[PDB]
């Protein structure tokens, strides 16, 4: 449902 | 210090659409 | 938020998104007091009913969103944790006594025209503007119904007298909370719900024009229901321990 955010932010 | 200023609304003195609701039952 | 409207742009730049990392999710609203402070409510980190107990790594504070799911790419900011704090006689046990969370994020975030601080309020703001009938303003991403909104909700909604708000509940109501909303015949409606908690409840002073956050979305039963109200954190009355969490860390 929610865009995916930039990967470095999940790091 | 600068807070609870809007840079969009109170800095250009532009009001938003229902602020007058509130400021009214003061 | 039921029965609100879409919030303008550049409304609510005090308004932050606390987001899951995974799942990535809503968790609740939280509100920018500062370049790297967000306060919101402790029941949003930690509520072991429902084994709920989230830490510093789980999370990421989202500032100067509009949209729900969108990533508003060159608009919003994304920020990391460096630190989460509880109130220590936080009452999850029973009535959310005391339901409060500071956030220090891990670097300061640049303000814009869409991320902007709100003001604490100081004891003759609270005196002034804390009285029944006297409207504030909520906001959040939460449920629109007690069916996700696409966009930030508003609502204004009157602060109830306080023997109202106890005859309303089989909770027992301290002086750390407030609450707000309209009464059944009064003929409008509107309340908080799910995945609102933790937002700011905010009055604009009369006498300098500035926001101030006078309450936290904390808890209700159901939404918007006739006869019930919403109940928010009391910010002022946690006012000092908010002071030493911040100039002690
Ligand atoms: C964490 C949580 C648990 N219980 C909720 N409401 C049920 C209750 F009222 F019976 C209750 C039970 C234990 C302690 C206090 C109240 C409740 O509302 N929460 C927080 C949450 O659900 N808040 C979402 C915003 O809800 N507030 C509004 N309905 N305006």
């Amino acid at each position: 449902d929610f865009e995916e955010i930039p990967e470095e932010y999940l790091q | 210090a600068d807070c609870g200023l809007r840079p969009l609304f109170e800095k250009k003195s532009l009001e938003d659409k229902t602020e007058r609701e509130l400021l009214e039952s003061y | 938020i039921v029965e609100g409207s879409d919030a303008e742009i550049g409304m609510s730049p005090w308004q932050v998104m606390l987001f899951r990392k995974s799942p990535q999710e809503l968790l609740c609203g939280a509100s920018l007091i500062s370049d790297r402070w967000v306060l919101t409510a402790a029941h949003c980190l930690l509520y072991p009913p429902w084994d709920k107990n989230f830490t510093e790594n789980d999370l990421l504070v989202r500032i100067g969103k509009h949209s729900r799911t969108r990533y508003e790419r060159n608009i919003e900011k994304i920020s990391m944790l460096e630190k989460i704090y509880i109130h220590p006689r936080y009452n999850w046990r029973e009535n959310l006594d005391r339901d409060i969370a500071l956030m220090k994020l891990k670097k300061p975030v640049a303000f814009s025209d869409y991320i902007h601080p709100v003001c604490l309020p100081d004891r003759e703001t609270a005196a002034s503007l804390l009285q029944a009938g006297y409207k504030g303003r909520v906001t959040g991403w939460g449920n629109l119904k007690e069916g996700q909104p696409s966009v930030l909700q508003v609502v204004n909604l009157p602060i109830v007298e306080r023997p109202v708000c106890k005859d309303s509940t089989r909770i027992r109501i301290t002086d750390n909370m407030f609450c707000a909303g309209y009464k059944p015949d009064e003929g409008k409606r509107g309340d908080a719900c799910e995945g609102d908690s933790g937002g700011p409840f905010v009055m604009k002073s009369p006498f300098n024009n500035r926001w101030y956050q006078m309450g936290i979305v904390s808890w209700g039963e159901g939404c918007d229901r006739d006869g019930k109200y919403g109940f928010y954190t009391h910010v002022f009355r946690l006012k000092k321990w908010i002071q030493k969490v911040i100039d002690q860390f």
